[PDB]
């Protein structure tokens, strides 16, 4: 019995209870979901005696388990080959790994373990770091890191996270603890295809690993999903409190629970409070994409919303964008600066964005602001299914198996309500999890029916 | 303030042609759009004119007449797009279909859906990714039941079944389900004779759409020349019966 309060004069439960009256109590409680199944089962099925009606006393200091194991068994549990092998020990069990899968990444993301490249170079210890270009003031990128299948160069080449704008608020988030040499080992063991346990000894940060395969993950796949699987909250917890240093925006992020729970960090990420954010954030989309419209300078009197925002954005921004695409890629350092109609939108921001000087810095710039109000396109994008459904819970969902790639939830929660996730949105394509020997075998394979084979095979990687 | 001086300007203006578009669209964009006859017939005498060389500058400064022709938005700078669009349908580089499209789908009208479509169908030949990849951002795209319904009969035609059931999937999510069987039967043409795609889209099918046992007898004659001769053949054969 999961009691959330006892009688009060107005016969409900406890959420400052009213004025105790006497020394009964009659308290409603809720112990999981299929608390009122197993009595169903005996009383239906096998026709037997009562259990949780014939009560005698009440005592303080699974059925949820049983009926995930009949769904599980009962569909066509098409597992990932290369884990199911590895669950059932047959196999050669050094084959779940990157090593034993074909589809290793050629050149991943390996950004933000790195901040400078000769710590990367020190990092990698066993293998000759081909860095491109020899310049070390050119050399700390969120470089491409390809470790080929001579043989054991790690080549690493420069990158440049492309602009977002004139602004410099939105400087792209980039790590900040220089993990382990084999813990960065594992965010690539796990960014590859395969299966990866962290063995991490007190204070060496498993969960520091765990938020740099998000960062990682977000990078190397922006549309494949994540699950992040916990035993008990304080994974999901302290993982988005991590996160939230990292480059990912709140309409990718979102959780799973067991009912009742207090938001342990800093922002919440909940199902009401995620969707009052987002309506929030909706409405700095919806006054950016008007400002710019009053800096395109067209009449009318009446604002409009998210399906006639990207519909004009595509009709307004997206042409003049090509006017001076076709004047810039046909351009010189004049015309960089000038052939942009976005004066009077950056207008509200920091001094010219085009410098005058590079014709190719002042193109970044202008692709970089187009490219900001093709954001605020886009954030009008999401906010589509903001407008698009009509309850906070609806919303909720709408919005974790649409845009939110990253859920986190919790290991006796996600197998008690996989079945809601699997029919409106559970992508697993990626599984990232934490407090691995604070589960058990059943707590590792229940998770494992979240869906459906796709035409004979399985979401998994 | 004359779009006789106008147009004389333009019809007038020699040597390099691009002084001419410079000044014409300058002049143009300044006052009124009332030559919108003048340009356009101005465009189709320089194509005539300099279509022999280099597309480069003389494509370029057409553009630019039409889409600086569009003042705000009009219903005939969405038609000079379609008609640089048709004009390097022969392309050879496929950024002719992504300057084209933006261009007329400057606009949210029945103008250049008919123009995109059809050019992701001759995208589709040989590589799927724009087709499939069209298709799905259609089928999320700028509202309309009849495009996804377009988009699986388009994906119909060409050898990825996937990109048909997609499109299918997307219109059954939410004539199109007459469609969705005619590209259902397309698949279903004896060529995967395992006896499942035939049977599933049998399925699925009479599922959306109702045939009074037309269809349904279609099926039968198929599975069960198709059925075996063990308990599956006489439980299948049976419940044929009783249905």
């Amino acid at each position: 019995c999961e009691i959330q309060g006892m009688l009060d004069d107005k016969g409900r439960v406890i959420e400052p209870r009213p004025n105790l009256r006497g020394e009964s109590r009659t308290f409603r409680v809720f112990l999981d979901p299929n608390q009122y199944q197993q009595d169903m089962t005996n009383t239906i099925q096998n026709g037997a005696e009562d259990v949780y009606e014939t009560f005698n006393i009440i005592m303080r200091r699974f059925k949820a388990v049983l009926e995930t194991i009949r769904n599980l068994m009962n569909t066509d549990c098409v597992v990932p080959d290369w884990l199911h092998d590895i669950i059932l020990g047959y196999g050669d069990p050094s084959s779940a790994h990157y090593s034993k899968m074909p589809n290793q990444i050629a050149t991943l993301d390996f950004n933000d373990t790195f901040l400078s490249i000769e710590h990367l170079k020190a990092s990698f210890p066993g293998h000759n770091v081909k860095v491109t270009v020899e310049d070390p003031a050119l050399q700390i990128p969120p470089f491409r890191i390809t470790f080929p299948v001579e043989a054991k160069t790690l080549i690493v080449e420069p990158h440049v996270i492309p602009n977002r704008g004139p602004y410099p608020y939105n400087q792209p988030k980039r790590n900040t603890i220089q993990f382990t040499h084999t813990q960065i080992e594992a965010i690539r063991a796990g960014m590859q295809p395969g299966l990866t346990m962290v063995v991490g000894p007190p204070g060496t940060g498993k969960t520091d690993v765990a938020v740099q395969i998000i960062s990682n993950i977000y990078h190397n796949f922006p549309e494949q999903r994540t699950l992040i699987v916990t035993h008990s909250n304080q994974a999901l917890n302290q993982l988005f409190e991590k996160i939230m240093a990292l480059d990912i925006d709140e309409r990718h992020l979102l959780r799973l629970g067991h009912g009742e729970e207090e938001l342990e960090t800093e922002k919440d990420f909940s199902r009401y409070g995620r969707v009052n954010y987002v309506l929030a954030r909706r409405i700095e989309l919806l006054e950016e994409v008007k400002r710019l419209q009053k800096s395109l300078g067209v009449p009318g009197d009446a604002s409009y919303t998210c399906e006639t925002a990207g519909y004009f954005f595509l009709y307004q921004v997206m042409s003049r964008w090509e006017e001076y695409i076709s004047k810039v890629k046909n351009p010189d350092v004049t015309e960089v600066s000038t052939f942009f109609p976005f004066h009077e939108y950056f207008a509200n921001a920091p001094q010219p964005i085009f410098k005058g000087r590079s014709y190719e810095e002042d193109m970044e710039i202008a692709e970089g602001c187009f490219r900001h109000i093709k954001k605020i396109f886009t954030q009008l994008e999401e906010f589509r299914a903001s407008e698009l459904l009509r309850s906070g819970l609806d919303r909720s969902k709408y919005l974790l198996v649409k845009e939110a790639k990253i859920i986190a939830m919790t290991c006796t929660h996600a197998a008690l309500k996989r079945h809601d996730l699997v029919k409106l949105g559970f992508k697993y394509d990626n599984i990232l999890m934490e407090e691995a020997a604070q589960i058990l075998e059943i707590e590792t394979f229940i998770p494992l029916l979240l869906q459906n084979p796709q035409d004979g095979f399985s979401r998994l990687k | 303030f004359s779009v006789k001086c106008w147009l004389r300007y333009i019809e007038f203006k020699q040597g390099a042609p691009k002084p001419r578009l410079n000044q014409l669209y300058e002049r143009a964009l300044k006052l009124l759009p009332c030559s919108y006859k003048l340009w356009y017939r101005y465009l189709k005498a320089r194509r005539a004119q300099v279509k022999h060389r280099c597309v480069t500058d003389p494509a370029y400064e057409d553009v630019n007449n039409c889409h600086e022709r569009a003042f705000v938005f009009m219903h005939k700078m969405p038609r000079l797009w379609l008609d640089y669009c048709q004009f390097l349908m022969d392309q050879g580089r496929v950024t002719h279909t992504r300057r084209t499209f933006d261009r007329a789908l400057r606009a949210l009208p029945i103008t250049q859906h008919s123009r995109i479509w059809p050019l992701y169908l001759r995208f589709l030949r040989s590589h799927p990714l724009p087709e499939t990849a069209v298709r799905g951002y259609r089928r999320f795209l700028k509202l309309s039941p009849e495009s996804a319904e377009e988009y699986i009969e388009y994906l119909k035609s060409s050898d990825r079944l996937d990109e048909a059931a997609q499109r299918l999937a997307t219109v059954v999510n939410d004539n199109y389900q007459l469609w969705h069987e005619l590209c259902d039967l397309i698949s279903q043409n004896p060529d995967k004779v395992q006896s499942l795609n035939v049977d599933a889209i049998i399925r699925g099918g009479l599922t959306r759409f109702t045939d009074q046992l037309g269809k349904l007898w279609c099926s039968l004659a198929d599975y069960y020349i198709r059925s075996g001769h063990f308990e599956k053949a006489r439980d299948v054969y049976e419940e044929a019966i009783r249905t």
